[PDB]
């Protein structure tokens, strides 16, 4: 509920969409970035049944639906599905019509430009939003974390960008984009669970493995030591109950999934991992910047939920990092929600009300305008 | 041959551009030589005409 | 491509002759400019010299 | 396979290696400075398969190799990998044993001492070269161009050194070492091609972008006007064919890349550009030197092959230079092969036979001797 | 905050800005003559952020700034940045306002007249100072050291002046103004540390090297002997800790840099060194002057604080000088900051209160007045 024409804020990834009203500390609605479609022939009539299902509808009726998402490795590929997600999120759950509210959408700085143009176009042409702005995900993560300086390691579902910012300024030459994210970690787990005798390939099955990953996995402070024990003893297996009452137990696979973050070679990627990019983004920053970024490396986005990741990352960076200097990783509670929270912080600033593209400038120029007006 | 053509085309284009740069530089030299003569012999030769009068008296 | 290459290469080599012809002409115009500059200089200076010597009387 | 005990010439940089026999006019063995290694688990047996691949082998089998460069920003960081490059270059391609062929190597004037002594050590202790010499690239560039005076802009993959020479003498106080080179221009292009929807990060991708840069990029004489049209119309776009049959179409990125030479801030570098450094190399020399260096601005090495660069530089230096003065660029078609050519000229020069360090002096003094004997 | 209209005294050089009030024995505060500017694009909103930073602000936020020094080897060119330095010096440090105090600034005897005219113009037109007086650094250097007769050796960051003064009179024909200074030593050290494998080319790197020099360097009484051992053993090496935790170990560069003062050819300068200029400035004076000047060679400015510098110059001057006569260097602890002290001495003399340009004479004549009123 809202009693003022505040800006709307909405973070959109390949995982989930978080939305709410600017000025709060949390989204008021969160939906999966999913549009579902039936793959069966109907026989009964007078059954209702939709052509397409969105967000929670897509998951609730998923037993006979194929589930697809609109965003791939940071970009929108299906604008029509994003319009459905935002239509449902804004009008049915948040009960707000964007026509009366400015809207803030987000992306990291290296995100292909088509994404910013589509975010701008959908809100101006299908929602008639009076104003738009596309913000940097690293900017919003630092606002949420209480920082102006730090490196944002946005280990989300799609892509990780690891963007360094100092005194509120971009250091773009040092952004070390990485082709490793939560969606790939799910795929690793599906293959290793197949080795254990449980094949997961269809939509319902893919959703189960994603759910297993989120609830059972952890990074492991020491991979080899954790594996030496997990591979030898059943006492480290965690039992997950499958939707049909059957169970699956997961042992060292429980940590080998997130280990891909430290071992991308697990999914065929030519990279050492998220700690390597954390290190390279700071390594390329000015010598008089480094000390402030090393003491403030920032976790943002999801996959940061791993109760093994907090110590695993600081150990891995400290090992590469300079002596004398304090090396530290910030792993705030505003995790998995930091971009939305930062969005609220930015959207509600008085200093940000001059940053909006109006629905005047938009129609005169078209959506390419976002490329000149936002950053 | 496609590459030899692109390369020859680069050379042709290079030469068109080089020629263009030199079309510009020839005209600049045509105008600079012109201007220098036009102002230099016209002024210094004029100064020698003025010598005819300057050195009179 | 053989024909397009022959044209790109022919046009490139020809145009390269236009490059060397414009370039040569530029150098010749510059030698003339220089000579003109030199004569200008020599005359203005010969007069200024002689005038300084002959400012008095 | 050679008919004379002529020294080899090997211009080994951070990019490529141009090698051949002194007294000739061109290299005979040209390889990238690459050592490749497989990053995959084998399934078939009796497949041969090397631990490492070099030069053209490294590129020919690159589909599953990670490719590394033993030389970075002008120096050897991995001499074991250079021994592998050298063994192949010398014995398989040039088909010569260094034991009877002294060999000339190259370096930049302010290049770290460690690199010049390590190169000396490997040739004397691993290849048993009878004698050694490490040459200055600026010297070699001036010999190839028919000059004893000029500014050598050796603008290759590693470092732009901006070094003046007058009447054959170094003017070291005026060397402007610049941390901007062809490798950075490649990285910049990978980042702005990401903006267009084509991210490039892996070895195959890194090699593709370098090839795109070499084939498609240029500077021209006016960036802002070239950008105004490139950013507005498809008429300034050029397509590049990717190895799998797919294509990438590139617009103003085509010139925005090499423009970093005139605008280093594009990669986060604190510099006014290559024309400022060329200018200072001339300006910081004595007033009766300046006139000869202005008239002999020498292009050498890589990046000198960007369309419009020889004239772009003459224009940019002229813009900083005093009026009346003639600023001239030396830019023959033998561009970039001029270091190799000078290496041939110097190595075979009768006036330079006493400049070779023999494998007598070497063992008595050790590899540090190169620092006292070559110049 | 002062209870009297005491003159303000400030030495605004190419290195440091020294300031305090007339009548004290030291500057109250000393900071670098720096105005810094962001070299990056801002991305966070509501971050404050200045267009430019001054003095310690410029260094404190330097991680993203390019830092400039408005004074070029003793002359002010960027008067706008110096207005900011003066405003900071006076209002944020001394807590004085020139409007309520006469102000004394200083320059070398052969400093271009433009410097004295511009300093006079700005203090009268932008700070509304009631009076001005541009002092001679040589005059102030001998006042602080306690001499009416001697050679001023002011070897600081900008330029070495070398002027003989006898009984309070200048002997100007014997002034040896030399383009050899502490500023050249910083850049030379960056180049010889590059030789050791630690390249330094940027502002941050230059500030790091200036710190290395100030803390590790010395000249030594016998250069060749110090060189022979430093080049042969770790026993003469000293480490330095960089801002980012890197450690550099420095050997003979520790003195080879500073040695440029005695051997200017190291930086391409046509000079016999500071000891010869001292010697010749005395040798060009009458023999009844020389007896007093050789016994009173007086140090002022930076670099005079290097171990072995007073002994090194006295040894060389003594070697060049005739016997029987005594040669001595005066090198008081009030080094590097003694010219400021001399400014306090001059500003507070009763015999100096008739030397002020008032803000009446100034407006009637304009800033060129300094050329007739001060000396």
């Amino acid at each position: 509920d809202e009693d003022e024409t505040t800006a709307l804020v909405c973070d959109n990834g390949s995982g989930l969409v978080k939305a709410g009203f600017a000025g709060d500390d949390a989204p008021r609605a969160v939906f999966p970035s999913i549009v579902g479609r039936p793959r069966h022939q109907g026989v009964m009539v007078g059954m209702g049944q939709k052509d397409s299902y969105v967000g929670d509808e897509a998951q609730s009726k998923r037993g006979i639906l194929t589930l697809k998402y609109p965003i791939e490795h940071g970009i929108i590929t299906n604008w029509d599905d994003m319009e459905k997600i935002w239509h449902h999120t804004f009008y049915n759950e948040l009960r707000v019509a964007p026509e009366e509210h400015p809207t803030l959408l987000t992306e990291a700085p290296l995100n292909p430009k088509a994404n910013r143009e589509k975010m701008t176009q959908i809100m101006f042409e299908t929602f008639n939003v009076p104003a738009m702005y596309v913000a940097i995900q690293a900017v919003l993560s630092l606002y949420a974390s209480g920082r102006t300086t730090g490196i944002v390691l946005d280990s989300g579902d799609g892509v990780t960008h690891n963007v360094p910012i100092y005194e509120g300024y971009a250091l773009p030459h040092a952004i070390m984009r990485l082709d490793l994210a939560g969606r790939d970690l799910t795929d690793y787990l599906m293959k290793i669970l197949t080795e254990r005798g449980y094949s997961f390939v269809t939509t319902a099955e893919r959703e189960i493995v994603r759910d297993i990953k989120e609830k059972l996995c952890y990074v492991a402070l020491d991979f080899e030591n954790e594996m030496a024990t997990a591979a030898s003893s059943s006492s480290l297996e965690k039992s997950y109950e499958l939707p049909d009452g059957q169970v699956i137990t997961i042992g060292n696979e429980r940590f080998r999934c997130p280990e891909t973050l430290f071992q991308p070679s697990f999914i065929g990627m030519e990279s050492a991992g998220i700690h390597e990019t954390t290190y390279n983004s700071i390594m390329k920053c000015d010598i008089d910047i480094r000390k402030d970024l090393y003491a403030n490396n920032v976790m943002s986005g999801g996959t940061t939920m791993y109760p093994g990741i907090a110590d695993r990352m600081q150990k891995e960076i400290t090992a590469l990092a300079p002596s004398t200097m304090k090396i530290k990783i910030i792993a705030p509670p505003e995790r998995k929600y930091s971009v939305w929270i930062g969005g609220s912080i930015l959207a509600s600033l008085s200093t940000f009300q001059q940053m909006w593209i109006t629905k005047q400038e938009y129609d005169e120029a078209g959506p390419s305008i976002v490329h000149r007006k936002c950053f | 041959l496609s590459d030899k053509l692109k390369e020859a085309e680069t050379r042709a284009e290079f030469a068109e551009r080089s020629v263009t740069k030199l079309e510009k530089s020839i005209d600049d030299l045509e105008d600079e030589l012109y201007a220098q003569k036009l102002k230099y012999k016209a002024i210094s030769e004029e100064l020698d005409h003025a010598l005819n009068d300057m050195t009179s008296i």
